[PDB]
């Protein structure tokens, strides 16, 4: 509409990812403590590219990448799709 | 053991293990491997590189003769990594005795022919050609024998559905015997008969 | 006995010819609509 | 890879070789045509000439597009001489067999999983 | 350090002290002939067709069990052992009446495939042959006991795996008969599983009675779902069609056992099935239509509604490529609010993450777990191979158990710790002991159904019990990581249906009128017509007729589980690919691409056409769908196990009572199993 | 002698039709027909493709079918060279995994026993 | 449908059925335990195979043989 959901993709190693991994340690439990209607979801291992995915409008696919980040870098690239 | 075991013989067993010894010592440039089949027959094996030069040692000799060429043929395995094989197959008439002699190959490598050896693999292999798709070189004619003028296939190998894959039928709409696609009346029913337990405990394969 | 007393041919059509056919029970068993009732 | 190839050595020898048998078979197209008694439209076995020579294009390699060539080099031989009886050649052009729908919504009405 | 070095045959090879000939000459690839000798089960000497023969020493020992000590030269083949092996099965020929034209293992059996290749020639007796009597157990095993080589490999295992003790022996000298004594029939789960073991043809199944021999038939592996640990099963085909099934001896999950409701339910499979296309007909009247002609009669209807008003719930056993087909079509007309048929409470977690919504410590686990606590359910009856596989580690190593509520009848030997709901909190700290139990424990364990969790009170159990998973695990917990807190459910595709981000539970649909459904559901009782507004039609798409199949406007067929390469997951969240094999009758096709001949018709046209380009769909969706069966490492109930503590909502006050309890019920629940007409027959075996 | 080095990886085109592209084979351990022990009937990694229709006949009701293919299994010693044989032939494929068990620890004569739970009777 | 292809030609079956013929035979009797089977004559008829009758009255005919058979 939007958005409809957010699917955050990483991988088990390749620490390169990290920042994704991180990024729960940082905001998670503090960034859906709001809200408590987005479901979010994190499911296993693109093992490259971590690509972030989105929905909306739809069911039309945006999907933006992350490589190799830091913890917050994330955390404002996530609110980049979320404020629209 | 005797009576219904067949007698086993062991001078001939003796001789062609000498005869076959030094014929890995003269030829070193080719032969990669030389054995002794039980029933006292001799297999040689050799690189594809040799074929015209081997022969013509055996050729002619005054230790081996060699003139008679009996039987060319094929075999063709899957997981061999290199498909196909050859086996030569010559009688000594002097001395009374068969050595095999095996080539391998593969579909894109060519084998060199040895029809100036010997002029009786003119037609063995103008048939392998057909059959499994080999493509020998410098033969003085390459043709179709043993195979219809549409088979596309190159049939006896491994990977063609035992019935062809176009059945025949003549139909009077206009004047031909013309090909439509194979559609049987019978399944042709597969039945299984390999049964487990391994019953043979000397060619047992590697541990693993 | 369970055999029998004259005989028969091979003939061509005897009219009997026999033109054989299958001797099995039927397969899927199709389902039957519900009847009258909505 | 290390064999020794067939023919050709890479692509140019090779696709100077399919080039040439071309004409034989352009230039023979016809004389067969009266020859069979088999009566179709001349610029036909034109069409399938240059429809044959065209479908395989994607080969990446010599000792391939030379072993396809030894089994062309053969037809030149039975076709511009006599060994087959009109009915060996015919055979190309499929007269008698039903179109195939090779579309979606033909099939699902005819046969199961294709 | 630690091994001996021992020659078999002349060759050289290690073995741990303490493993048997059998274990050691097997090392090397040969097999000394078995008859009452059988990995899962345990050791006898009854047989007598293993004599292998020692190196200088008169005797001739046996190679089931005894240890092998420092070097023997273990002499496979000799003119020693040939004295025996030859001897021992001239004897069990004595008596074995002259059965193999009809005897139906007549393809398989071990008096045959051993005693040609080794043992005997010909026969001497000449005169004999007692002929003792049949009787029976139940309409599965049928019993001709004539045979009975008498291995004694079928009574090991009753008072073995499954733990019903009945089966014994009664006798002395040349005669002794298996059978039980009264005339008490036997019957249970995992015993319909018995017919494997028997290495000759006494024990052979009854429906399967007479219908082919076994070189016929073609082994395309399968997998089977009814249910949650799934399976690895083999299907077989004569003329076409399926005959039995078999397990295929996978080392996690069934270990060599197949249960028995996913054995005998082949059989309902081809009675009673929906082969077309039906249109609507606007009275009682339901017919026969053109493939094209009530495709397009749905695809207007789509054109009309829009937003909410139409809504899909699939909760049965469909695939994973028909819940994303289905799931972007009618997400790209934005209208969702869709679920499944079961009910899975929800809070702050339930897709995220995931952490808490599968099984986390695998089957393999529970080999390695010492304290265990499951609560609400009656594992038996559903996923019958968890069950027992507390049973074998229950054994052969000490495991405790401890249930809450409802005391069953299970195998081994729980204790009942209370029944209601209320017995959860107090646990937090101690009461109603255990109380340093679950907290002294090196392993703990916990494990929660999907029958007590789908309570109304529900998202407080899920909460109330996670809290004393974090309760221990905060402490150390385990060691250790080893995670605790597990879920197990007993339907049959739902970590695939759910995980992929289809809401759970059937309310989205309860709380407005949405206009035009697709029941995939379908059988369930949850959402009837009367529940639905006014008639604006909701579409059946399935292969069976059950409950659903005349309460319905526009019908679709499809294939079953056999007749389609699809994508299941079990409660590990593994990955299994059940594999063609009949190919489906009559018009029905596949379901997701009886999804994309609706979406060309109608107005979108989603981006695929082959299978490939469905996966690559199901990639992007999900990463681990395209992963077969590997347990990737994950936790992650840290960060659920505070979020999920939002809600402050408290318990109801209720005994907890599982659905099924003896037996009754576990046969006729999901589809297939209701119209299998053998179960028909040993469900009225049951009542009387 | 013309060694002339190259790498263009080896496949080859042309001489069946349609059935390169459509089909998938798969790769496989036979999985060993339960009713009987016999281990011998592994150890070979063999490859079979994809099934299909197979229908009815309507004179008899043998099941008469295309699918040239349907019947063939072809038998390797190995993975390594398993793969081998699809590219190189030019097909789409899929693999399977070997299964062996686990090693495992079983002692009779622990079967009667003091304070241990297993101790079996009428065995 | 099927139904058309035997029109006229008079369609061949099968007088006799053995479906049960069987059940007319005079059941035997022996006095005795356990029996040989051999049927239809030595040596023609099926392999010889020894049935238990101990029951109170059914006896048991091998099922190669068919022929009802009891004490
Ligand atoms: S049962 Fe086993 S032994 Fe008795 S006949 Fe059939 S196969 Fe031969
Ligand atoms: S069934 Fe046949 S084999 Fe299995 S135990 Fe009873 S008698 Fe011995
Ligand atoms: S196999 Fe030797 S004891 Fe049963």
């Amino acid at each position: 509409l939007g958005l409809r959901e957010i699917r955050i993709h990483l991988c088990q190693r390749s620490p390169g990812s990290q920042g994704v991994r991180d990024f729960i340690e940082k905001r998670y439990v503090e960034l859906k403590k709001a809200n408590p209607d987005l479901p979010i979801l994190i499911r296993e291992c693109s093992d490259v590219q971590p690509k972030l995915w989105a929905r909306y409008a739809f069911g039309q696919e945006k999907n933006v990448s992350l490589n190799n980040f830091s913890a917050d870098q994330v955390t404002r690239a996530l609110e980049n799709v979320l404020s629209s | 053991t005797r009576p219904t075991v067949r007698p086993r013989n062991d001078v001939a067993h003796k001789q062609l293990s000498a005869f076959g010894e030094y014929v890995a010592e003269i030829l070193p440039k080719y032969v990669q491997q030389v054995q002794v089949s039980c029933f006292n027959e001799l297999e040689i094996c050799i690189h594809p590189d040799g074929v015209i030069p081997v022969l013509t040692f055996l050729r002619d000799h005054s230790n081996a003769q060699f003139k008679s060429l009996a039987d060319l043929t094929a075999v063709d395995i899957p997981t061999r990594q290199n498909r196909f094989e050859i086996v030569y197959n010559l009688l000594s008439l002097r001395f009374n005795s068969r050595i095999r002699v095996k080539t391998y190959t593969d579909e894109l490598t060519p084998i060199e022919s040895s029809v100036p050896v010997y002029k009786a693999a003119n037609w063995y292999e103008r048939e392998i050609w057909d059959m499994f798709g080999v493509f020998f070189a410098n033969h003085p004619d390459l043709r179709r024998i043993l195979t219809d003028y549409g088979f596309e296939g190159h049939p006896f190998r491994k990977d063609f559905p035992l019935s062809g894959y176009v059945e025949l039928r003549y139909d009077d709409e206009v004047k031909r015997v013309v090909a439509e696609p194979v559609e049987l009346a019978q399944e042709f029913r597969k039945f299984d008969l390999n049964s487990p337990w391994e019953a043979f405990p000397a060619y047992r394969q590697p541990p693993e | 006995k369970f055999i029998w007393t004259n005989h028969k041919f091979n003939l061509s059509g005897t009219p009997q010819q026999y033109v054989p056919y299958s001797t099995t029970r039927k397969k899927i068993q199709e389902w039957v609509p519900p009847s009258t009732p909505y | 890879t290390s064999v020794k190839p067939i023919f050709s050595r890479d692509m140019n020898e090779a696709k100077r070789r399919v080039r040439e048998l071309y004409r034989a078979w352009y230039r023979e197209v016809p004389n067969t045509v009266h020859l069979f008694q088999l009566d179709i439209s001349v610029k036909q076995g034109r069409d399938k000439v240059r429809e044959m020579f065209k479908k395989n294009a994607h080969i990446t390699d010599p000792r391939v597009v030379d072993l396809l060539v030894i089994k062309g080099k053969m037809e030149l031989e039975e076709t511009i001489k006599v060994w087959k009886q009109r009915t060996h050649v015919m055979r190309f052009f499929h007269e008698t067999e039903a179109p195939r729908p090779k579309d979606f919504l033909s099939k699902f009405y005819v046969g199961h999983d294709p | 350090s630690n091994l001996i070095e021992v020659f078999v045959d002349g060759q050289s090879v290690m073995v741990e002290p303490g493993t048997t000939v059998l274990q050691a000459c097997e090392k090397v690839g040969m097999q000394i002939p078995r008859f009452c000798y059988h990995e899962r089960l345990s050791v006898a000497g009854n047989c007598r067709m293993c004599l292998v023969e020692i190196e200088k020493a008169p005797k001739v020992v046996a190679a089931c069990a005894m240890p092998v000590m420092k070097g023997w030269n273990i002499l496979t083949n000799s003119e020693k052992t040939k004295k025996a092996r030859e001897g021992v099965m001239e004897f069990l020929l004595a008596n074995h009446p002259l059965d193999c034209p009809i005897c139906d293992q007549g393809g398989e059996c071990d008096l045959q495939d051993q005693s040609m290749m080794f043992g005997s020639d010909r026969s001497r007796f000449l005169e004999g042959k007692r002929a003792v009597e049949d009787k029976n157990i139940g309409p599965l095993v049928k019993t001709i006991m004539t045979r009975c080589i008498q291995c004694t490999r079928c009574i090991r295992f009753a008072s073995e795996i499954a733990g019903v003790d009945d089966l014994g022996t009664t006798g002395r000298g040349n005669d002794m008969q298996v059978g039980t004594y009264i005339e008490k029939m036997f019957m249970s789960e995992l015993s319909g599983n018995i017919i494997d073991i028997c290495p000759v043809g006494a024990l052979t199944s009854k429906p399967y009675a007479f219908t082919a021999r076994p070189w016929e038939t073609r082994k395309t592996e399968s997998i089977d779902v009814m249910d949650a640990v799934g399976s690895n099963i083999v299907v077989s085909t004569r003329t076409g069609e399926v005959m039995r099934i078999l397990p295929r001896m996978h080392e996690d999950i069934n270990e060599e056992w197949i249960s028995d409701k996913t054995r005998f339910a082949y059989d309902g499979l081809k009675r009673q099935r929906l082969t077309e296309p039906m249109v609507r007909n606007e009275k009682g009247l339901l017919t026969h239509t053109t493939w094209e002609d009530a495709l397009s009669r749905v695809a207007g209807m789509l054109q009309s509604f829009q937003g909410n008003d139409v809504a899909a719930i699939a909760g049965g056993l469909v695939d994973a490529e028909a819940l994303i087909a289905l799931k972007d079509l009618l997400n790209r007309v934005d209208s969702d609010t869709l679920c499944t048929e079961e009910v899975f409470p929800t809070a702050g977690a339930g897709t995220d993450l995931r952490s808490n919504y599968l099984l986390n410590t695998t089957i393999a686990g529970v080999e390695e777990a010492d304290v265990v606590l499951l609560v609400g359910t009656n594992p038996r009856f559903e996923a019958p191979l968890f069950n027992a596989r507390i049973r074998k580690s229950w054994l052969h190593n000490d495991l405790k158990v401890a249930l809450i509520g409802s005391p069953v009848d299970l195998t081994y030997r729980y204790d009942h710790l209370g029944d209601s709901p209320k017995i959860l909190q107090d646990i937090a700290s101690g009461s109603h002991p255990f109380s340093q139990v679950l907290q002294e424990a090196k392993k703990p364990m916990v494990i929660l159904g999907s029958s007590a969790l789908q309570r109304n009170d529900g998202a407080a159990i899920l909460a109330a019990v996670s809290n004393i998973a974090q309760k221990i695990r905060t402490s150390s917990g385990v060691t250790g990581d080893w995670k605790v807190m597990n879920i197990l459910h007993r339907i049959a595709s739902q970590v695939a249906a759910l995980d992929l981000g289809y809401k759970p539970g059937v309310e989205a649909i309860q709380k407005n009128p949405p206009k035009m459904l697709f029941l995939l559901g379908a059988d369930g009782g949850c959402i009837t017509r009367q529940d639905l507004p006014k008639d604006c039609f909701i579409v059946y798409q399935g292969h069976h007729g059950d409950v659903g199949a005349p309460i319905a406007d526009v019908i679709l067929p499809g294939a079953a589980y056999t007749e389609k390469s699809a994508t299941y997951v079990n409660t590990e969240g593994r990955a299994q690919q059940t594999k063609v094999a009949v190919t489906p009758p009559g018009l029905a096709r596949e379901d997701w691409k009886i999804i994309r001949a609706l979406s060309e018709i109608a107005g979108m046209t989603l981006p695929y056409d082959t299978l490939d380009q469905v996966r690559n769909r199901l990639e992007e969706v999900s990463p681990n769908l395209v992963r077969y069966d590997d347990v990737e490492g994950a936790n992650y109930f840290q960060q659920a196990s505070e979020l999920s503590k939002l809600v402050n909502q408290q318990l109801l006050a209720d005994p907890l009572v599982p659905p099924q309890l003896t037996i009754k019920d576990f046969y006729m629940t999901d589809s297939i199993s209701r119209a299998s007409q053998t179960m028909a027959k040993c469900v009225k075996a049951v009542t009387e | 002698i013309t060694v002339d080095e190259k790498l263009d990886i080896t496949t080859i085109t042309g001489v069946p039709e349609e059935h390169i592209k459509t089909r998938k084979a798969r790769i496989f351990v036979p999985a060993r027909n339960n009713m009987q022990s016999g281990v011998n009937n592994t150890k070979k990694w063999k490859m079979e493709f994809d099934t299909r229709e197979r229908w009815e006949n309507p004179l008899m009701g043998w099941a008469s079918t295309a699918d040239p293919l349907s019947n063939l299994v072809l038998t390797f010693s190995t993975k390594e060279d398993a793969v081998a044989f699809a590219e190189k032939n030019g097909w789409s494929y899929d693999v399977e995994e070997r299964k062996v068990p686990k090693p495992k620890s079983k002692s009779y004569g622990a079967n009667f026993s003091w304070n241990k739970r297993t101790r079996v009777s009428t065995k | 449908y099927r139904k058309v292809r035997f029109v006229g030609r008079q369609k061949e079956v099968n007088e006799n059925f053995a479906i049960d013929l069987i059940a007319e035979q005079p059941v035997s009797q022996v006095g005795s335990r356990v029996i040989s089977c051999d049927g239809g004559g030595g040596a023609l008829g099926h392999p010889r195979v020894y049935i238990n009758l101990d029951k109170e009255t059914k006896t048991g005919t091998c099922g190669y043989c068919g022929l009802q058979f009891r004490q």
